[PDB]
């Protein structure tokens, strides 16, 4: 339930508003003026108030009261106002900070549903990782069965080429070697090839 | 040729870290037998038999050798580790649904809570009953400090 | 012309090697045997006279579940 606004409109302090509007339409202006200055006269003149040293005092206190009024009253008004605003504005940012904790806790458990979501890199790795080494396996023994027998082949026809190598040369040289312990007819030949020189 | 291609930053994220070193040597492993596979062809170039049949003047040895290797069926290994992995992949998924439910839920509660601080009553019309069941950290230890002011001295 | 009945006459011998396995060679054996021994010994050590026979390894394995 909200506070209304001002107050009640009182003058001077003592009187509020509504009397004066009270008797306005039927004296107005100077009716509320002359109905006290008449009063306190009446009370001064007829004994109603005595004078004495009360007086002098509550003169006094009005006069001091009246000054601390008008001199410190802005300061204590905005004092509270001060007081008021400070606490509403803490209470503001203790709501937006609330707000902001909880925003914060629902982005992070966002956040968490992604990741967990990701997880699955995790097994397509192994697998990868399994049908690769398989193919891998394979691929080496095919590649074993394929070596070995070239390997036996190649020892084959390379041992049969050696020894062609080596046969051929040996008769090559025995032929040469042979040919040695074999007729003036060449002689003969030389003298006629000598005859072709020109 | 079944592969799955993969990011690896994503991956980096998914491992609890009681097992680092292992997810990292399967890192590894993945990349070197890569290079491996990339190291050498599917297939071994089959030997022709003219360049041995015309060459090789052994008796039936390039004949028979060939056919023995036609003869051979090398032993295509199965893997017999794929199913159970696929297992482990259910069990991991069911678990990861049943935490992202309860989530979830967690989410859709804080979302209301949100929400009620979200329709406050202007502060100034509120009751401090009001202000102490919007904060529960506005209430007074009215247990603790049972008399005036029910809160440290010092506090005020 | 010499070289030409050397030519003709040596090679009708060297042809006439149906009755020599080496046509008179008497030697060059004691190089011949550690020659083909390297080639074999450098080849390999088996029987590479038979055909292949073959074992076949396979991977090493591992736990892979979250322990």
């Amino acid at each position: 339930p909200p506070l209304p606004e001002y107050g009640g409109k009182v003058r001077y302090g003592l009187i509020p508003e509504e009397f004066f509007q009270f008797l306005y339409p039927k004296t107005g202006v100077t009716g509320p003026y002359v109905l006290g200055t008449g009063l306190i006269l009446y009370a001064l003149s007829k004994e109603i108030y005595v004078i004495s040293a009360e007086t002098f005092t509550a003169l006094s206190v009005l006069g001091v009261m009246v000054y601390g009024i008008k001199k410190y009253g802005p300061f204590v008004a905005d004092f509270a106002d001060k007081l008021n605003e400070q606490k509403l504005a803490q209470l503001e940012e203790a709501k937006q900070a609330s707000i902001q904790h909880i925003q914060n806790a629902i982005d992070t458990e966002k956040s968490q549903q992604a990741l967990v979501q990701k997880r699955h890199y995790l097994f397509d790795v192994q697998r990868n990782n399994i049908a690769m080494a398989l193919e891998v396996t394979y691929r080496e023994r095919l590649y074993r069965v394929y070596k070995e027998v070239k390997n036996r082949l190649d020892y084959h026809i390379s041992v049969q080429n050696m020894m062609r190598r080596k046969e051929q040369e040996h008769m090559i040289n025995w032929v040469e070697k042979h040919v040695v312990q074999s007729t003036i007819a060449k002689c003969i030949a030389d003298l006629k090839l000598l005859a072709k020189k020109a | 040729l079944a592969l799955k291609t993969i990011d690896w930053v994503a991956f980096a994220e998914i491992i609890p870290q009681n097992q680092k070193a292992i997810a990292s040597s399967l890192k590894s492993w993945n990349e070197t037998l890569t290079s491996r596979l990339a190291a050498l062809p599917e297939n071994p170039p089959a030997i022709d038999w003219a360049y041995y049949k015309a060459n090789v003047a052994k008796a039936g040895l390039v004949d028979d050798f060939e056919k023995k290797f036609n003869a051979l069926k090398v032993p295509v290994p199965e893997d017999k580790y794929t199913a159970q992995v696929d297992a482990e992949e259910k069990e991991d998924v069911k678990s990861c649904a049943e935490w992202v439910s309860l989530s979830k839920a967690r989410i859709v509660e804080y979302e209301k809570e949100m929400e009620k601080m979200k329709n406050l009553i202007p502060f100034d019309q509120m009751t401090i009953e009001d202000l102490n069941e919007a904060f529960p950290e506005t209430k007074l230890d009215k247990k603790k400090y049972p008399y005036w002011p029910h809160q440290p001295i010092e506090n005020l | 012309q010499k070289l030409f009945v050397d030519k003709i006459r040596e090679y009708k011998s060297k042809r006439q090697t149906s009755g020599g396995p080496v046509d008179a060679s008497s030697e060059y054996q004691q190089e011949l045997e550690r020659e083909l021994f390297k080639l074999k010994q450098m080849f390999g050590n088996a029987d590479m006279n038979t055909f292949p026979t073959f074992k076949f390894e396979d991977p090493k394995f591992e736990v892979i579940e979250k322990p």
